[PDB]
């Protein structure tokens, strides 16, 4: 029968260096090329809360549904989640730093399907 | 979350994992959350075998006289040592004497023997076995303890009651140990290693109450006006089956109550001979978590009374590896009764009172006596209120301590 | 041989703010293009119990089958599962508040063919 | 088995799972069959120290 | 309808003989013929610590953000994992020795579609 190569869809990361105390790395799916997003891996650098939001608005973030995920603690890499977003859907990953100190976040996933 | 352990086959970083089993050669636990055991770390089946001192060893038997009945040094089977004791007899009892060197002082002494039943027939399968002490007078002072099928038919230490005195026995000034049982058709048990316990701490009361009938409230209330602790020796199967046996909130209720505490005695009652050691080992197994479900946690959760007072050395060996300490059944006084000191928590029996007061009033009287715990046991529906409150009253009014299980397991 | 890049089938969500105390979010398959849908995401922002219902009519919600599969307490994410739903089949997952207060629920995953 | 437990990270609802090694920083066990402690709780370096 | 066998897409892997003690294996995305790799495995000889990066450069290794991602102790492998990283990105694993003595390090995992 017809043999094919699977090669595995298209990679996304997105990443901030030396996020201050508050502030936070927002994951948007528009970033995308199908304007949808599963992050597989946050490696944290130090303390964080991850958040999954729902914007009013179909471009910015204007809160809507907000869900505190989970929170880091220390340096790390949190592997192995499934956590999903889209523009259409016009939904966001926040990732907040409250390490008490400068931070670098790197989030990494793929893209899927609208 | 991390990276992945180390190592081939399939290994896994995770943050929050549920299972409803866990099956681990390691466990590495930062901070465990785990007050429900099922298996015990302790091995208590010879941990009291080799308290105190031997007394007479049996060892070399020139010291040894048959008064009735025949003896021989048995060396193919021993308990302790180089030899055992045989006792054979024939349509008789046997009798076997050891005459002291000097006079002993046995005042505040308990003994405890080695025993294994090779065959006793006749009358009955069993017979009482007594340690009985000769004064200086001809007097008598008896303790005693049951050779029986199953929990005979290994080699068991057994701790034995006081049993009879003739009147102004000198233990100070005795002169004669004796070995002696009934008489039987056949008799063919092997003994070894009799050994001496301190017990001349003060005489303590034990009272268990069985199979969670539902007259375990009016006991509660009962031995409640002389506050003396109360053991439900529970079936958490039981609990709501019947109007004749409690609900599971009667027995939360009982059990908030300060001086009654739950001893596990099989899911569903399963007792040896019966059912299989797998069936008895899931029973005693369900019954543990049943019960610590029910708020019944540790140091009386390893505690167990034979269901049906059933038992051999395989359901002790099983019974080890959940439970510390172990009672069975009896008809008399002497069976309510051991030294303060165990050297077996496994061989030991209990006094039933359900066929009337008399022998568990006498164990009682005889524990404040002559310095000795006594085990005393009933079911709810067999007692009236009125016999209750007589074996109370002899409670209150006796010299002893009411002691729990726990309290008794503690002081070995 | 041919090589072909694989990507991953549409993402699908069902969100709601404010979500009143005994009230629920109905995950319905037939806003699924493909007319069922796999969550693998249930973000709570408080307690819910998680249930799964078959309904009697076609294209609306009249209880046949209902099974609670869960219950989740406090804020978090219950992340990677599969539960499955079809229009086909009538079957819809709803997630009701247990709270005592409004909560955000956002539910992720993947539509799936019938 | 249940739905997955609250988390981010790989998370996952077992029946029955057997490993070789399981490090955990927090178990909570219902019951448990572990008679066989390497780990002892007791420190007995400084309890009779002052007898 | 159609059968296909599905073969699974590309193998990469980056290894180092006698890596010197502060000295690392740097696995770079640009080596794949996609772009994006996503590394399962960390064969490491000895102890090694596995970092994330983003660079400031297109092409080359400066530091931007560096994330610590799990520290290795002795020889082993750590198996199946998703770490990844793209050139376009700019995204690098680094896997640095931390044994007192030289090491062989080899890493495997596979290409991923940017
Ligand atoms: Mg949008
Ligand atoms: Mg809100
Ligand atoms: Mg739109
Ligand atoms: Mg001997
Ligand atoms: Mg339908
Ligand atoms: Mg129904
Ligand atoms: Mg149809
Ligand atoms: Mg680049
Ligand atoms: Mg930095
Ligand atoms: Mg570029
Ligand atoms: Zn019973």
């Amino acid at each position: 029968t017809d043999t094919i190569v699977n090669v595995q869809g298209s990679f996304f990361s997105a990443s901030a260096s030396g996020v201050a105390d508050t502030e936070s790395l927002l994951i948007d799916p528009q970033d995308a090329k199908f304007g949808a997003i599963e992050i597989h891996n946050i490696a944290h650098g130090g303390s964080v809360d991850v958040e999954l939001l729902t914007s009013s608005d179909d471009t910015e973030l204007v809160e809507d549904a907000a869900v505190t995920l989970d929170s880091f603690t220390g340096e790390g890499i949190s592997q192995g989640n499934q956590i999903e977003a889209s523009d259409n859907t016009n939904t966001y990953i926040r990732i907040t730093n409250t390490s008490g100190g400068a931070i670098d976040i790197i989030a990494t996933g793929r893209e899927v399907s609208q | 979350t991390g990276l992945n352990p180390d190592g081939l086959g399939r290994t896994a970083a995770f943050s929050n994992t549920s299972a409803e089993s866990v099956s681990a050669v390691d466990a590495t636990i930062d901070r465990l959350y785990a007050q429900d055991r099922i298996e015990i770390p302790t091995d208590s089946r010879q941990l009291f075998s080799t308290r105190g001192t031997v007394l007479r060893n049996f060892e070399d038997l020139s010291g040894w006289t048959a008064n009735i009945g025949s003896l021989s040094a048995e060396t193919s089977d021993v308990y302790v040592g180089s030899q055992s004791a045989r006792l054979t007899a024939s349509s008789s009892a046997v009798d076997i004497r050891y005459s002291f060197g000097t006079a002993q002082d046995f005042t505040g002494k308990g003994f405890s023997m080695a025993l294994k039943r090779i065959d006793v027939s006749g009358s009955s399968d069993s017979t009482p076995i007594k340690i009985r002490l000769v004064d200086g007078n001809t007097n008598y002072r008896t303790f005693s303890a049951r050779c029986r099928p199953g929990g005979g038919d290994e080699w068991g230490r057994r701790d034995f009651g006081f049993e009879s005195e003739d009147t102004g026995f000198d233990v100070t000034n005795v002169q004669t140990m004796t070995v002696t049982t009934n008489s039987r058709s056949s008799i063919d048990i092997l003994v070894d290693d009799i050994r001496v316990v301190d017990s001349s701490g003060t005489g303590q009361v034990i009272v268990t109450i069985d199979d969670v009938h539902t007259g375990d409230k009016t006991a509660a209330e009962v031995f409640g006006r002389y506050g003396i602790p109360i053991g439900l020796a529970a079936n958490a199967k039981f609990l709501d089956q019947s109007s004749s046996k409690l609900t599971t909130q009667e027995f939360k209720d009982l059990l908030a109550k300060p001086h009654v505490y739950a001893v596990n005695h099989g899911y569903n009652h399963y007792d040896y001979g019966s059912y299989s050691i797998d069936e008895i080992e899931d029973d005693v197994i369900r019954g543990k978590y049943e019960l610590q479900d029910l708020g019944v946690r540790e140091p009386n959760i390893n505690h167990y009374v034979y269901p049906s007072g059933n038992y051999a050395q395989e359901s002790i060996d099983m019974l080890s590896n959940y439970h510390v300490m172990s009672w069975g059944t009896g008809a008399e006084s002497f069976d309510a009764l051991t030294p303060n000191q165990l050297t077996s928590p496994w061989h030991n029996l209990r006094c039933s009172f359900d066929s009337g007061t008399a022998e568990a009033e006498q164990a009682v009287n005889d524990a404040a006596t002559y310095n000795q715990t006594a085990h005393i046991y009933f079911h709810s529906d067999n007692v009236t209120q009125s016999e209750m409150e007589s074996v109370a009253q002899t409670i209150n009014s006796a010299d002893v301590t009411p002691i729990t299980l726990m309290d008794f397991y503690n002081q070995q």
